């Protein structure tokens, strides 16, 4: 089982060094899109939005000020971004950081267990990140103790979020099946079809008497999505006409070990 | 004194100045006039010491200031100038109107985007 | 008579050390000086005071709009689990969302009424809190 994730995506705008009234927020839950807010309001994918709402306005108000000390380009677009992602793990242990990106390019990140600052080298990253820092430290109050809240808020919303049960990592186990095609020069292509499966973790390959086969021998289907939620894949391999019973789809998914013969 | 006053009802007096803060977003019309209405003005700042409870104000908000047309300067609404070493001015948005932030700050608007405000009666 | 606010409905607000903010029958000061809980707590009883207590989002309204973290009056019982304040008042049912932010048997108050929890022993600023009379 992956991690359960919490992400908060913010945007605040620059149009000739005129910083727009508009940010939107998009909030991810264990990578699902949950929440798209706006200065008004957050909506879902009922009106008890009100805590996120006035939480997450305030987040952008602060980042709208934050842009207002970067006119370094009063031509064009830029954006500005703040994106605060946590996760529980299974051992119980917790990440948390915070980057920022302008025009999509990051500048300044924070991991919030190790309280550890991370420039990248550009002469850009840095006057950006300086800039900020500097805006943080003009008496704006960036205490050491605001990030360390900031990493307890995002882990308590998460839990909060979790136990409303509203997103389940439920397993969804694959329908098999096994086909035969191209009877050809006392030759066969057998193919193993895995459907409709979460999560996307999956192991598939042809086995001759119990060994696997080299990856080499055997062609391999991308993992795609359903587009239901689940994935598909499939592998397949040639061999000769009359040896069909030497050979089988060994499949593992979730614990679940399993074995599919080709069909006579 | 032990007293702070003479103020509206449920007003925060501080220094015998009486505030009140609004949360219904509205734009620096709507915002002075509700000030006035409750006779009242918008956030006029004249004093880094009988005004120092303003470095503890959270976010952004209307005050009284407003730039005017081949003036350059910045003025409050009763016709007042800005005193100088009092608030730092920064370009936020292109406009003729200020919102207050911490520490004596104030960040131009378009004085037609809906904000939170401050109200503020003088005790002149 | 109905809600005018007019120069002969004003009054004054109730007695307050001077200089401190008065709003709704309270008596508010904000200490920029760091100090641990202890020293924070000893300082507002030096004035006739005690830390900043938390028991209406109506009557303390003015709290939404705080910039940054202080100290407030709120330690932690070991029987329980539960918190309560200087006064040996309950902590009351939903005013507060407490988080876990350091181990700590002390709170810091931050806007919108919210309790961080963290290590009495740290230096932070602090809010004194008197009730007019």
């Amino acid at each position: 089982m992956e991690p359960h994730s919490l992400r908060y995506n913010l945007t605040v705008l620059m149009w000739d060094g005129s910083v727009q009234s508009g940010f939107l927020t998009e909030v991810h839950l264990d990578g699902q899109p949950f929440l798209r807010c706006d200065r008004q309001k957050c909506r879902a994918k009922n009106k008890t939005w009100d805590r996120e709402t006035r939480d997450l306005t305030g987040n952008g108000k602060d980042l709208r000020m934050t842009l207002a000390h970067i006119k370094d380009q009063k031509e064009g677009l830029h954006s500005l971004q703040e994106i605060r992602v946590c996760e529980i793990h299974e051992d119980n242990s917790t990440r948390s950081s915070i980057h920022f990106y302008y025009d999509g390019e990051l500048f300044l990140s924070g991991n919030l267990e190790t309280k550890e600052w991370t420039m990248p080298q550009s002469s850009r990253a840095q006057t950006l990140a300086m800039n900020v820092r500097n805006f943080w430290k003009e008496d704006a109050m960036k205490t050491k103790t605001h990030w360390h809240a900031m990493h307890a808020d995002c882990l308590q919303e998460l839990r909060r979020y979790l136990k409303s049960g509203v997103v389940l990592r439920r397993t969804v186990p694959p329908m098999v099946n096994v086909t035969r095609s191209e009877a050809s020069e006392g030759n066969i292509t057998v193919t193993c079809r895995a459907s409709g499966f979460y999560p996307w973790n999956i192991t598939l390959s042809w086995r001759q008497d119990g060994v696997s086969l080299s990856h080499d021998t055997q062609q391999w289907g991308d993992v795609l999505p359903d587009g239901n939620g689940t994935y598909q894949t499939w592998v397949a391999t040639r061999i000769c006409q009359g040896e069909e019973q030497r050979f089988t789809c060994y499949m593992e998914h979730s614990g679940n070990h399993s074995t599919h013969p080709v069909p006579s | 004194e032990s007293y702070c006053g003479p103020c509206p009802k449920n007003w925060i007096c501080y220094k015998n100045n009486c505030y009140q803060f609004f949360d219904e977003s509205k734009n620096w019309y709507e915002s002075q006039a509700s000030c006035m209405s409750q006779n009242a003005s918008l956030l006029k700042v004249y004093s880094k010491e009988d005004q120092d409870l303003l470095k503890l104000v959270k976010s952004y908000h209307w005050m009284g200031l407003v730039h005017i047309p081949t003036n350059g300067s910045w003025q409050w609404e009763d016709g007042s100038i800005l005193s100088p070493n009092l608030l730092t001015i920064i370009e936020m948005q292109k406009g003729d109107c200020a919102l207050y932030a911490s520490s004596f700050k104030g960040y131009i608007e378009n004085c037609s985007t809906p904000n939170t405000y401050i109200c503020m009666q003088r005790t002149v």
